């Protein structure tokens, strides 16, 4: 009997296959979120400074009522 | 006055222990095993490093222009470990009148460092290079100083403590979403070789990795904060470091994942490109506390 290497193919690895696809972001999708973080970022920035606003007068305030200084 | 030695001892550590670092999370990268021959887990090779360079490696200089050569490692390794002094932290060492301006000023200055070095060799060869690598650092200094000011004028005076209380809900990173993108490219600039690359050879080493770790900390003061608490020094320290290590795993993914964007079409990022769009959002942050209350 004669033994040599055989052949296999089975599933054929797949002759050229494509990988990349767009994955997460879409397009218009991301703008809303994007721009969507900036509106957000802003109206909670500025709430915060106006709450600053209530620190500062009365750290003035301080210097004023303060003569025998 | 002891805290100044507490201070460029375990920062001298910290650029010796990043050889660990910058090859092994930058092995795991690119599928390869960093140290591990040398130490435990190769621990042992930074301070290696230091008894090799230092003590046994000569010296054979080009042509050792009098007090030059001898002289440009001074100013590469002294301008990187008084950076240290007006940062913030949980508490500053001896706090300047006004930070930002500080940093930004031993940062324009160590500009010089790469200076020197290319009017230390007598040949036409290595100065055009050296003036290349300026025109990398030089450029982007520009708009350094405009991507700051816009953080500046949103809150907060120069000073770096006013800065980290102004973040007590919210990050910064939010309102200066386009800004904070910035300041990922525009510090890799500063000789970190990821966009664009170029005894005393050995000693730049350890100024040159010091601006890295300075270039994460900093970000992480002007876009990073999440809490203050004056009252318990122990939650701030453990919560800032794991921050600024968040920004060193960033700054060694770009040196292994992305090529060299070429010098010509680095001043096409810039300039042409980038700094239409720094004025516009800056532009922006000057109407922001007009139209809104936001005055510190």
């Amino acid at each position: 009997x004669x033994x040599x290497x055989x052949x296999x193919x089975x599933x054929x690895x797949x002759x050229x296959x494509x990988x990349x696809x767009x994955x997460x972001x879409x397009g218009y999708s991301m703008f809303a979120v994007g721009i969507g973080a900036l509106l957000f970022g802003y109206w909670s920035m500025m709430k915060w400074n106006r709450e600053r606003r209530r620190l500062q007068i009365e750290d003035f305030e301080a210097r004023i009522a303060l003569m025998p200084l | 006055m002891i805290n100044i030695l507490m201070l460029i001892i375990p920062i001298l550590l910290a650029v010796a222990f990043l050889t660990l670092v910058e090859r092994k999370v930058l092995g795991y990268m690119q599928l390869r095993k960093g140290p591990n021959v040398v130490g435990p887990y190769g621990l042992l090779q930074p301070i290696a490093d230091a008894i090799k360079l230092f003590i046994k490696e000569p010296l054979r200089p080009a042509t050792s222009s009098a007090s030059m050569f001898i002289l440009a490692p001074i100013m590469a390794l002294g301008l990187a470990l008084t950076m240290w002094i007006p940062l913030p932290m949980p508490y500053p060492l001896i706090n300047m009148n006004l930070g930002v301006l500080f940093m930004l000023a031993m940062s324009s200055l160590a500009v010089y460092s790469i200076l020197w070095s290319g009017w230390a060799s007598n040949s036409k060869y290595a100065l055009i290079g050296a003036l290349r690598a300026v025109a990398q650092t030089i450029s982007y200094e520009v708009t350094l100083a405009i991507i700051l000011l816009s953080v500046l004028l949103m809150s907060g005076s120069f000073t770096l403590s006013t800065l980290i209380t102004t973040q007590e809900q919210m990050w910064l990173i939010l309102p200066a979403w386009p800004l904070a993108m910035m300041w990922f490219i525009s510090t890799l600039a500063e000789t970190n070789r990821a966009p664009f690359d170029l005894g005393p050879f050995a000693l730049f080493f350890m100024a040159e990795y010091a601006n890295i770790i300075m270039m994460n900390i900093f970000t992480a003061i002007l876009f990073l904060g999440t809490s203050h608490n004056p009252h318990m020094p122990e939650l701030y320290t453990i919560n800032f470091t794991i921050k600024s290590l968040l920004l060193t795993m960033s700054f060694l993914w770009i040196r292994a994942s992305y090529p060299r964007f070429r010098y010509d079409q680095l001043m096409h990022l810039l300039w042409k490109n980038f700094l239409p769009l720094t004025l516009a959002l800056c532009m922006w942050h000057v109407s922001l506390p007009i139209l809104t209350s936001g005055i510190p």
